């Protein structure tokens, strides 16, 4: 939603250290260079007027925007890494499972026998997670992007599926 | 060369341009210079397979080098003392060149200095 | 012929009268057994074009293509049995009466010996067509793609029956062999421009040429796949063989008057190459490859050139061979989501392994590698439009460069790529389609080894 | 087995260039949060790493005595001959 | 090599923190939430996770980061990304 | 599952060598010096330019077929 | 420690 | 100090330096507060088919339906002729198929006047 | 702040029920039971062969290996290529071509029988 | 950007009539460049896929 001052330098924190990594390169120049950054970020720090916050906010941004490293370090395992999505093309969808034949199938009998459980678990619990949806639906809609947890006993978390039964990241 | 800064920089009139040197004629002013010959008659030469870039007057120190190349196969290591008298004949043929290319350096300011020698004082 | 003429003519009752079930059965039964007997004719002697009686001949060009189309009639019922077997018994039987009277007319017409019997067949093929499209198709603009399909035909069409008439009171028989032997100069003059102009234009819609080319996204995408096949991969190819006969006589006002349609095939065919860079139909992406394949051909013929005829049979087979492959490819998707859209199903190399493995050939013919029949005919035409002109390389290569970039674009968009997560009604892909799929790719690749079969009537 | 992580108390700052560094920050008023983090990357078998010529030359100091055998036969068979 | 497991996760967890002088080695309960006991400023979370970040090679989004406050937490967090299931 | 790790992780640590890396690397390091001097040695021509480049300006007119400026 | 490995089903 | 960062169709402005998050009022973030709730209905709409076990079906984007109605169908219909659309037909029309047209008959007729003066020699070229 | 209590829980039940949803991705010992299928004979021929696991085994079976793909996979293609080769090709003209052999004077040539001219004196240009 | 770098000094001999000694380069060129290679893959596996020069260091022991 609507990103609050102290969330936004926050992130400028987070970015520019990572931004200098690429730039001090070895770890002595970091530590300086970090402890000079954190330093300087720490001298003001009681700003009773929040205007005068985006004042300092007014060059901090162009002067990150300029000092950036043209070739910043991000580790590979995130957008930009080179290890970005890289095992992504063996993520094959649980659901694709149904569709084996059954030689296949009884080729791993203890694995399906508890995918069916699991199928069952999420066939009984999907219409007790429908009804909770809309016995604490926000008047007017769902209001934010969050999704609520399964209030009372034997009740799995609203809408879960997809998110337990997710493939795991390095699925080989 | 050093003789590049001479002519583009300098006047390029006394530097000579290798692309149509030599001008004057070379048996001008030289008292029976001496006539290039080949001891490699053609056909052998055309026989050798000699590549044309390769084929000039000292082209027959290739065809011994060749043929010990040939015959101490798979000795590589050999063939050396032949290589080095092909090489150092391309030292020879190669220091004719700037001889020439000196000879035609040194006739430019030579005609030249003259042209205004004997047109100044008339 | 007659030897395949009624052989073709026979399935029609049989299908008719075949058992409830077993009409796919004994339809592909004997259409493949047809097919075969028509490998027969790929055998041409020295100069002299196989004749057989005074109405049907056959020659080192029709016979290419007469192979094709005998040889496509299994493909169509097998790909088009899918969604046909949730009807009735009389509906599925008219549509394989349809599909056996479309090839019929096929066969006849293109080893028509008369000129005007050529006609009456080449847009006879028409009512076929014109029902498959409208009755069975599955979308609503079917009904505006059937009129426009119709009446594009039929506009370019009309001129030339007035036009084949006249020659046949003024100079007399309009055999194909007659008029080669007596063959006169066409000397420039505006009646024969006109005269030129009409006995070409009717040729130069089925192509289509730029311009003159509409029809074809509307006709293609909207058919059923039992035609969606016949409208890209034979029939395009009979406005070719028309060219291909009709310029005999055309001599020499061809390259005084050849300007517009060059510049308009050779400059449009970047365009529309360049709406294939840039589509959301996978069935309309085909489409519009197929019109930049056929613009080609259109400036082939018209250097009357032997590298160049040569070319358009390679390029003309070809093309057909590979653009009937990816109409079974866009199928195959379209009934797993019921969609169209390219960006809808994005990742099936993850899902469905080999599918993308048929994808990869499909996009590589089109892209045309070297031996490839479709790269032996476009190769053979750059030759040709270069030693005509040095500076159509440039528009020629283009689209060499351009074609790269969309025919693997929907290799990248559909195949290499995650999988759509909501879609989840994807099946392991059905033995019939990978067996369809390699009837259209073995060919081809088998092709490769003797190209002198397809070359054209000048090897 | 378990991996066993090695010991807390023989990771601080001395020995290394982040002494230095953090004097230099005590000299402008300040105190590093990380110093002992680092550590290892200077401390244990990773110190004293090799110059950049230095390694250049890695493996001299047995070639130029394989040099001095290789030589002495080419003198002993040049005596020979 | 063996993949990274909850014990290992937790055990490399407290490593950074200990390791850290701005935190007490006593006062280290595995819950023990940044904020109210060991008092760190609301800039120190933010500069200890890139240490995490670069202890087990991954990112933490500013969207998580942020609400990551306690060991349990940051154990938790990264557990549950790379997969950690006992 | 099963074993098979000659080497094992290290934390913070130098990794564990083994013999045959070390001096696998020492050799090769040693002999590309081997051929580096040896081939000096017997090939330093190569490198040093055997062939002499004569200076132009000692070249005297004489065999230069440089006729003097009296004509 | 082997686990499963969903994939599709390519016996067809 | 540097400059600042001048922005391009193809190089655009990002969102550290723009004055929008850098001067906010209270009608702003009201009109931004319940962007999340057009999509949060949006989203647990759409996770409510994704996560239904009877849904054996593909669920439909209504924005992606209209999106392929927008390019294909709803164009024409929707087409107004003015000179802005009629010259830009005319130039990125007619106008390259006579730029082609001059091209290459200016070559042919070079050629053509060339080698009948005799000019270009063919003697090896025979094939064509 | 800080995870709400609400999604405090959320991701507690998420994350119990990950750990199980992956305990359960587990194989069994068993697993996979996979049908057998006929052996050909030299397989079982080999099994109680290699009982000992001595170089005794270790030569020949790394060496009978290599044998058999030399067969298969060395002599029998150039096999078939020697054949295509000497007779197939070779009736038909210019269709394997080469330069001919660079031959230097000195050396006879093998079919005339006659020693070729050598050159004459080179001007002494030793170093 | 090295290999690339190469390249353009095999077309600077080619420039001057300097073919075969291109393809000199092109024999010697293959072998030692090609060893780069996967000795850069030999460390990246090594260091769990890490390929950014930063991250790196204390490899020479
Ligand atoms: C939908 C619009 C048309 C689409 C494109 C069609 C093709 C373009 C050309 C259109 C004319 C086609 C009709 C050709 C008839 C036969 C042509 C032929 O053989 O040439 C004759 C020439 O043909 C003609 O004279 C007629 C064709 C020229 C165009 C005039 C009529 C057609 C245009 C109007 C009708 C079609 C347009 C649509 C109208 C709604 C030669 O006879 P002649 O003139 O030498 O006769 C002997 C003597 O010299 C005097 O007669
Ligand atoms: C070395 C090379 C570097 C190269 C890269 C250099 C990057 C830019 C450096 C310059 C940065 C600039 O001085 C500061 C700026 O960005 S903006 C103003 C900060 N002023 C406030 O934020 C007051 C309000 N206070 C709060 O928001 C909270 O108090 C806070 C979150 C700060 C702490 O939380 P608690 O604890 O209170
Ligand atoms: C000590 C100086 C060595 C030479 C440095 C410059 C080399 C390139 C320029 C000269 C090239 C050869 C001569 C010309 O002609």
């Amino acid at each position: 939603a609507y990103l609050t001052h102290q969330q936004k330098v926050l992130r400028l924190y987070k970015r520019a250290l990572r931004h200098l990594e690429s730039w001090c390169v070895h770890r002595d120049k970091y530590r300086y260079f970090a402890c000079l950054m954190r330093a300087r970020f720490d001298e003001h720090k009681n700003e009773k007027d929040m205007v005068k916050a985006t004042q300092l906010l007014r060059q901090a941004e162009e002067e990150f925007w300029y000092g950036q490293h043209p070739q910043p370090y991000i580790f590979p395992e995130s957008p930009g890494g080179t290890s970005y999505e890289r095992y992504e093309c063996y993520k094959v969808p649980e659901w694709c499972l149904d569709d084996w034949h059954p030689s296949e199938k009884a080729m791993y009998p203890d694995y399906f026998a508890k995918r069916e459980q699991w199928k069952r678990l999420r066939r009984e619990s999907w219409e007790r997670e429908v009804k909770q949806l809309q016995e604490e639906t926000p008047p007017g809609g769902p209001r934010t992007e969050a999704l609520p947890p399964a209030r009372k006993e034997g009740d799995l978390p609203p809408l879960w599926w997809h998110i337990v039964t997710r493939p795991r990241e390095r699925p080989m | 060369g050093a003789h590049l800064a001479r002519r583009y920089l300098g006047d390029a009139s006394k530097e000579p341009d290798p692309l149509r040197m030599p001008t004057f004629p070379p048996d001008y002013g030289f008292p029976e210079r001496k006539e290039r010959e080949m001891v490699a008659t053609q056909q052998e030469m055309n026989d050798a397979q000699l590549m044309l870039q390769q084929r000039d007057y000292c082209a027959h120190y290739l065809i011994q080098l060749l043929k010990c190349k040939r015959d101490s196969f798979p000795n590589f290591l050999a063939c050396k003392h032949e290589q080095h008298d092909w090489d150092y004949c391309e030292h020879l043929d190669y220091v004719k060149r700037m001889k020439e290319f000196e000879r035609e350096r040194r006739l430019l300011q030579r005609k030249k200095r003259r042209e205004q020698r004997e047109a100044e004082m008339a | 012929m007659l030897k395949i003429i009624i052989p073709t003519t026979m399935l029609l009752p049989m299908t008719w009268m075949s058992k409830h079930n077993m009409i796919w059965i004994n339809a592909t039964v004997h259409s493949l057994l047809i097919s075969l007997i028509s490998l027969s004719l790929l055998n041409q002697l020295g100069e002299n074009s196989l004749n057989f009686s005074l109405t049907f001949f056959s020659d080192s060009l029709s016979a290419p293509l007469l192979v094709l189309t005998t040889w496509l009639l299994p493909l169509m019922l097998m790909a088009s049995q899918s969604h046909l077997s949730k009807e009735t018994t009389t509906r599925k039987k008219l549509y394989i009466t349809m599909l056996i009277l479309l090839q019929l007319f096929l066969i006849m017409t293109f080893t028509a010996t008369e000129l005007i019997l050529f006609y009456i067949l080449f847009e006879a093929t028409l009512v076929p067509t014109l029902i498959i499209i409208t009755r069975w198709g599955n979308q609503t603009e079917r009904l505006n793609a059937g009129l426009y399909f119709l009446f594009y035909t039929l506009a370019g069409s009309l001129p030339l029956l007035v036009a084949l008439v006249y020659i046949q009171n003024t100079t007399g028989s309009l055999n194909f062999l007659i008029i080669h032997y007596w063959s006169h100069p066409l000397s420039n003059s505006w009646s024969n421009i006109f005269m030129w102009l009409a006995c070409i234009m009717a040729f130069m819609v089925k192509m289509p040429l730029y311009g003159l080319h509409l029809w074809l996204p509307k006709a293609h995408v909207e058919a059923p796949i039992a035609g969606s096949m016949v409208l890209a991969a034979v029939l395009l190819k009979l406005g070719g063989y028309g060219m291909m006969r009709i310029t005999t006589i055309l001599n020499p006002l061809t390259n005084y008057m050849a300007y517009p349609f060059l510049m308009l095939s050779m400059w449009g065919m970047i365009m529309t190459s360049s709406i294939c860079l840039r589509q959301t139909d996978l069935k309309s992406l085909i489409a519009y490859s197929s019109v930049s394949h056929m613009a080609l051909v259109i400036v082939a013929i018209m250097i009357q050139t032997p590298w160049s005829f040569m070319g358009a049979t390679a390029l003309m087979i070809a093309h057909g061979l590979t653009s009937s492959m990816l109409f079974c490819l866009a199928n195959t998707n379209y009934e797993r989501v019921h969609s169209r859209t390219m960006i809808l199903a994005r990742g099936l190399q993850t899902l469905l392994p080999l599918m993308a493995t048929w994808w990869l050939m499909a996009s590589l013919t089109n892209l045309a590698l070297p031996p490839s029949i479709n790269l032996i005919g476009e190769l053979f035409i750059i030759t040709a439009s270069f030693s005509w002109s040095n500076i159509t390389i440039i528009l020629m290569g283009m689209n060499m460069m351009i074609t790269a970039l969309y025919s693997l674009y929907m290799l990248i968009t559909t195949q290499r790529g995650k999988y759509t997560h909501h879609i989840n009604n994807i099946k392991a892909s059905f033995t019939r389609e990978n067996a369809l799929m390699a009837l259209h790719i073995l060919p081809l690749l088998l092709l490769t080894l003797n190209p002198k079969m397809i070359l054209g009537p000048l090897y | 087995s378990k991996m066993e992580l090695p010991d807390y108390k023989q990771w601080k700052i001395e020995g290394t260039p982040l002494e230095t560094v953090q004097e230099k920050l005590a000299a402008r008023g300040l105190r590093d949060p990380w110093g002992r983090n680092e550590a290892w990357r200077y401390s244990g078998g990773f110190a004293n790493n090799v110059s950049f010529v230095g390694a250049l030359l890695k493996g001299f100091k047995w070639g130029f005595a394989a040099f001095v055998v290789a030589v002495g036969a080419e003198y002993y068979l040049e005596s020979q001959n | 090599a063996p993949p990274l497991t909850l014990e290992a996760i937790k055990d490399r967890v407290l490593y950074v923190l200990k390791l850290y002088d701005k935190i007490d080695p006593e006062k280290l309960s595995v819950n023990s939430h940044f904020m109210k006991d060991l008092g760190l400023d609301s800039l120190d979370q933010v500069e200890i996770i890139m240490a995490m970040e670069d202890e087990f090679g991954f990112e933490i989004p500013d969207i998580d980061a942020e609400k990551l406050m306690c060991p349990q937490e940051i154990v938790d967090y990264i557990a549950d990304k790379k997969d950690v299931y006992e | 599952a099963g074993g098979g790790v000659h080497i094992e992780p290290r934390y913070r640590q130098f990794p564990q060598l083994t013999r045959s890396q070390l001096i696998q690397a020492e050799f090769f390091s040693a002999t590309m010096w081997f051929w580096i001097l040896w081939r000096f040695w017997h090939d330093s021509d190569a490198v040093l330019g055997h062939f002499p480049y004569p200076d132009p300006s000692q070249w005297t007119d004489e065999e230069l077929g440089i006729l003097p400026d009296d004509e | 420690k082997r686990l499963f490995i969903i994939k599709p089903s390519g016996f067809y | 100090s540097f400059p600042k960062y001048k922005p391009s169709r193809l190089a655009t402005l990002p969102a550290t330096l723009d004055p929008a998050e850098y001067d906010i009022s209270p009608e702003t973030r009201k009109a931004q507060a319940e962007r999340l709730a057009i999509r949060s209905r949006l989203k647990r709409e759409y996770l409510l088919q994704y996560n239904d076990p009877n849904r054996l079906g593909v669920i439909e984007d209504p924005a992606l339906i209209r999106w392929t109605y927008a390019r294909s169908a709803n164009i024409y219909p929707n087409f107004r002729p003015t000179p802005k659309t009629s010259l830009l037909g005319a130039l990125f029309g007619i106008g390259p198929l006579f730029f082609w047209y001059y091209v290459f008959k200016t070559d042919r007729d070079k050629k053509e006047k060339l080698i009948q003066e005799g000019k270009l020699d063919q003697t090896f070229n025979i094939s064509y | 702040s800080g995870y709400t209590p609400d999604e405090k829980l959320r991701l507690q039940q998420l994350r119990e029920l990950r750990r199980r949803w992956l305990k359960d991705q587990e194989l069994s010992p068993r697993e996979p039971v996979l049908p057998p299928r006929r052996v050909w004979p030299m397989e079982q021929f080999w099994n109680k062969f290699l009982q000992d696991g001595a170089p005794w085994k270790n030569v020949i079976y790394k060496t009978y290996r290599h044998s058999i793909f030399a067969v298969t996979h060395v002599l029998i293609p150039v096999w078939i290529i020697h054949y295509y080769l000497k007779y197939h090709v070779t009736a038909k003209p210019y269709t394997v071509v080469e330069r001919k052999p660079r031959i230097f004077p000195g050396d006879t040539i093998l079919e005339t029988g006659e020693v070729i001219p050598l050159m004459k004196e080179f001007p002494d240009q030793h170093h | 950007f090295s290999t690339s770098s190469q390249l353009g000094l095999m077309m600077v001999t080619i420039g001057i009539n300097q073919p075969h000694l291109a393809f000199l380069h092109i024999c010697m060129h293959a072998f030692f460049k090609a060893m780069l290679f996967m000795c850069s893959g030999s460390i990246i596996h090594s260091l769990n896929d890490e390929q950014d020069i930063r991250k790196m260091g204390g490899l020479y022991k």
